[PDB]
């Protein structure tokens, strides 16, 4: 409620900052993630 | 020469045996890399989802 | 952006500038959210002025001819460069120290804000190496297998002990010779060359007055290079591929450059 | 758990017993390379933090975001790798067996 120019600028560049700091960016954080199994290679038994 | 080349033998024999124990070994550490790649990704989930938090 | 309070200005001038420069470091780490940089040349005359500013307001000095408020005014000054929640400033401040004494009450108060050193050695330019930076002089708090990591801290602990071992064997060598050392220790001096030659960096602002193209080397690039060099990866190649080279993958392209052309 | 990852191991006492150094030097890789995914094995347990969700709940207005994280949580189970290479060293095994009792058969003439 009627809150000033330079707040509301702070609280926008303090959110920015969060979202690039927490990857906020690549995928939306408020929902459950999805995850992928990199698939393995073990090393080679034989020789 | 011939009491030892008996006893060498059993030697080989003996590498045989330890043969399997090493088969055995192998199929045990691929187990054990599985398991440990699968509580790699279980701490993967629960990383993300305290920094979700 | 610069600042420059001359050395004729009155003592609260000079006393202020740092915090004057500081000022603008810190807008631009507070209002921006940046990593800025603040350079204070030198810091001993800020001391120096605050001196004559407190000795001008008739205080009793205290031990050493300096201010009693020495301290607090260094605190405070110093105090503002850190690293807050929006952006950080990292200060690379011009130490004098007054007739060689470490010990000095203004030396001595600097010591306890600094997190790091960068020593110029002469005998390093000397070599042609540049920057001439001593890599056993420096030194910095960081060092740690929990900021840097363990294969940062083991790297660099590596490179020092090799340079420490080629010091020491620097004086026998001058004393005796090279032909009687063993083969490790002629290994451990050929591979502490390469090393102290692959510390040496074309820099950009100097490329006009040097010909040489600028590199900017990140960290995992110069911590796979220095492990290459102290595992002995490189022993074929010749001292002056490390010369003046910013990541290893110029040096062996220089070494086949300089094949070729042999 | 913990129970074939962290806190078992084959032993190697009777390992040592039989390879004739030079022969069989690979022992030597075999010993420490295992011991690498003995030693990621050091790391990497099933649950390495349990999440406190009553400190999220105390330290949030609304609590119903914790709760329903700890709910996607407690809905998402991870089961175990798969595995191919198992068909691999039965074979293996099986080569061991046959080239085993042919050279008992040889030690045996």
């Amino acid at each position: 409620l009627e809150a000033s120019t330079e707040i509301q600028r702070e609280l926008d560049a303090e959110l920015d900052k969060l979202k690039k700091m927490y990857g906020g960016d690549t995928a939306d954080l408020s929902k459950f993630p999805s995850f992928h199994f990199e698939d393995p290679v073990v090393d080679p038994i034989n020789m | 020469g011939f009491e030892e080349a008996i006893t060498l033998e059993e030697r080989a024999q003996k590498s045989a045996e330890a043969q399997i124990m090493l088969f055995q070994a192998k199929r045990e550490n691929v187990q054990f890399q599985l398991e440990a790649a699968y509580r790699a990704r279980l701490h993967h989930v629960n990383n993300e989802i305290k920094k979700r938090l | 952006a610069l600042v420059y309070g001359q050395m004729n200005e009155p003592p609260g001038a000079r006393a202020r500038v740092a915090l004057t420069g500081l000022t603008v470091a810190e807008y631009f780490r507070d209002q921006e959210g940046q990593d800025v940089l603040l350079f204070i040349d030198n810091i001993f005359r800020f001391t120096q002025a605050g001196s004559e500013v407190s000795a001008l307001l008739g205080r009793i000095p205290s031990a050493v001819g300096y201010q009693p408020t020495l301290a607090t005014d260094m605190g405070t000054m110093q105090e503002r460069i850190t690293t807050t929640k929006k952006g950080s400033i990292t200060s690379v401040q011009a130490i004098y120290v007054p007739a060689d004494d470490l010990t000095d009450p203004a030396p001595a108060t600097t010591f306890a804000h600094l997190d790091a050193t960068t020593v110029l050695s002469r005998a390093i330019a000397e070599l042609g190496i540049y920057p001439a930076v001593d890599p056993l002089d420096s030194t910095s708090r960081i060092l740690d297998p929990n900021i840097i990591g363990e294969e940062h801290y083991n790297i660099a602990r590596g490179v020092q002990k090799i340079l420490q071992d080629y010091k020491s064997l620097q004086d026998i060598i001058a004393i005796l010779g090279m032909d009687e050392l063993s083969e490790e220790d002629k290994l451990i001096v050929s591979r502490a060359r390469k090393i102290q030659r692959f510390l040496s960096q074309p820099f950009q602002v100097a490329e006009v007055f040097t010909g040489h193209a600028g590199k900017l080397v990140p960290i995992k690039d110069t911590i796979k290079g220095f492990k290459m060099i102290l595992n002995g990866e490189l022993d074929h190649l010749p001292e002056v591929a490390f010369y003046m080279v910013g990541p290893i993958e110029e040096v062996v392209a220089k070494a086949e450059k300089i094949a070729e052309s042999q | 758990a913990s129970k074939r990852i962290a806190r078992s191991s084959i032993d190697w006492a009777k390992m040592a017993e039989s390879v004739p150094e030079s022969q069989k030097a690979m022992y030597n890789q075999f010993k420490a390379k295992s011991d690498g995914y003995i030693r990621k094995a050091l790391s990497y347990p099933e649950q390495p933090s349990p999440i406190n969700w009553e400190h999220y709940r105390k330290s949030l207005t609304n609590p119903a975001m914790v709760d329903a994280f700890k709910k996607q949580y407690e809905a998402l189970k991870v089961p175990y790798p798969e595995d191919k290479v198992s068909s691999q060293i039965d074979a293996q095994e099986a080569e061991a067996k046959k080239e085993i009792t042919k050279f008992i058969q040889e030690s045996r003439g």
